[PDB]
């Protein structure tokens, strides 16, 4: 059902107290299609506003995204999923959780 | 000889040196600026300075800025002529670019009727003209972009294009051509790619990048 395996080695690496460098590796397997782009989905873990957001990358080769305006000392939970050219979606990365 | 100190391979050709091989050229015709180059004297009438060749993967192309600035390798085998040299040559007049590629018996090419590389202060930005060829126009993606290496990231991607795709190039985010990438590497976008000819999961086993003055078409 999935159009690719999960993006691998998702690293968070805080740049500072408010910016997150999200990087990943291309899915190892892509099924009968091509990857068009990636979505980074994230939401606060603590606090009371558990609304999830999403950032879309430009293109299929830039394996990263900088997430800014992250509240300092707040914990966030993130997932990355590939968007394939045939409209299917890949396997969601492992969930990952600011100084 | 009509040109005592030829400044390009086309002037060698006019002198009667119509055999491909190694020749000296003299930038702006001045003897103190001698450079050793390989001249392709057969493609489309000859007269091309070859500035890059891949053909067997025995030479490492995953090098740093200083290496790509000065040049490396053997001009009779696999090599990169050097960005400072390419800048100085393409500043002599209007040059054209030709990329010739082969996969065994199948061949293709791409040509651009303007070609220049800017100077170091401008990070050797690529300028190309109008396309003709059979390989498809994969290099126009890279128009106006600075050169990047694994140790000097000038791309506009969050990632380090040169590190991720095992090469050195005028990367944007990231590439449709990767001719200094990893020899024989089929992994997506990491190999020697010319996208519109063979896609991103095929590494081209032979490629040559070469340049000639536009005005050689008049002669
Ligand atoms: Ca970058």
């Amino acid at each position: 059902s999935v159009c690719s395996s999960e993006p691998e080695n998702v690293q968070a690496d805080p740049e500072n107290y408010t910016s997150l460098l999200v990087t990943w590796e291309r899915p190892r397997v892509v099924y009968d299609t091509m990857i068009e782009k990636f979505a980074v989905l994230y939401q606060q873990l603590d606090g009371e506003d558990q609304t999830k957001h999403e950032f879309l990358t430009d293109g299929y080769q830039d394996l990263g995204a900088i997430l800014n305006n992250l509240l300092p000392n707040m914990s966030y939970v993130l997932q990355i999923v590939a968007i394939c050219t045939n409209g299917l979606y890949g396997k969601y990365s492992d969930q990952l959780i600011m100084p | 000889r009509v040109f005592p100190h030829p400044q390009d391979c086309a002037q060698h050709l006019m002198n009667g040196d119509t055999l491909s091989g190694v020749y000296p050229i003299f930038l702006n015709g001045e003897l103190s600026q001698k450079l050793q180059v390989y001249c392709d004297m057969t493609t489309d009438g000859g007269g091309w300075i070859v500035f890059q060749r891949r053909q067997n993967g025995q030479t490492d192309f995953f090098r740093k800025w200083a290496d790509y600035r000065v040049g490396f390798g053997n001009v009779e085998d696999e090599f990169w002529l050097g960005l400072d040299n390419i800048h100085r040559i393409t500043s002599q007049g209007r040059y054209e670019l030709r990329v010739d590629m082969r996969d065994g018996q199948e061949a293709a090419f791409a040509s651009y009727d303007r070609f220049s590389v800017e100077d170091s202060r401008n990070l050797y930005k690529l300028r190309i003209g109008s396309y003709n060829g059979t390989a498809g126009d994969s290099l126009s993606y890279h128009q106006g972009r600075p050169f990047s290496t694994e140790d000097r990231d000038n791309d506009v991607a969050v990632t380090n294009c040169a590190m991720s795709y095992k090469g050195a190039w005028w990367y944007k985010n990231c590439h449709r051509t990767n001719l200094n990438g990893k020899y024989g590497e089929s992994r997506h976008s990491q190999g020697i790619n010319w996208y519109h000819w063979k896609g991103h999961e095929f590494s081209i086993p032979f490629v040559e990048m070469k340049m000639r003055p536009y005005n050689h078409r008049l002669m």
